[PDB]
């Protein structure tokens, strides 16, 4: 996760101003699972 | 393959040769010329699973 959040303000005046405000979230969730069950039986009878 | 029938098995040439199955639990007549005829078993298994 990331969130990144920048905000600047200004002002000039003898007038004009801007306040602004812009920001970007990420997320990611990988899951993983696996499971390999493996077997073998003989059996010889004399 | 098996094919056809070539020796007469049954030819018994006047003989009485009982011969007591233990696996069957009976008297069989064996022919005159059969060397031997036996019934001791044997059983062979195998198994295999993957």
């Amino acid at each position: 996760e990331a969130k990144h959040c920048v905000r600047i303000e200004t002002k000039k005046r003898v007038k004009k101003t801007k306040v602004e405000h812009r920001c970007t979230t990420n997320k990611l969730s990988e899951k993983h699972e696996g499971s390999f069950i493996q077997g073998a039986e003989k059996s010889i009878s004399l | 393959q098996f094919r056809n029938r070539v020796i007469n098995t049954k030819s018994f040439g006047g003989q009485c040769r009982k011969v007591f199955s233990g696996d069957g639990k009976d008297f069989y007549r064996l022919s005159g010329n059969v060397l031997s005829y036996t019934f001791q078993v044997k059983i062979n298994n195998d198994f295999n699973y993957e």
